[PDB]
């Protein structure tokens, strides 16, 4: 699970 | 979507990653903050939801030395502390 993947769930 | 006007410290953060305006959508604010964390490699390499913001403008903005990307309501709450919402 990459930072990018996590950051996306914020939207 | 809402348009927002970042307060000065958030504005400085946004600008350090290329943003040149004074009014943003929340989507632009999240995108740029994401870019800031990625480009500065502030996330834990093994557990990439963990972000370290101590000793960084982000920690002064957020008021915490670390947080988790999974903490959605805390993240938005911290961001809103640093924004004036248009209207």
């Amino acid at each position: 699970l990459t930072f990018e993947h996590y950051w996306a769930q914020l939207t | 979507e809402t348009l927002v006007r970042p307060k000065p410290l958030l504005l400085k953060l946004l600008k350090s990653v290329g943003a040149q305006k004074d009014t943003y959508t929340m989507k632009e604010v999240l995108f740029y903050l994401g870019q800031y964390i990625m480009t500065k490699r502030l996330y834990d390499e093994k557990q990439q939801h963990i972000v370290y913001c101590s000793n960084d403008l982000l920690g002064d903005l957020f008021g915490v030395p670390s947080f988790s990307v999974k903490e959605h309501r805390k993240i938005y709450t911290m961001i809103y502390r640093n924004l004036v919402v248009v209207n």
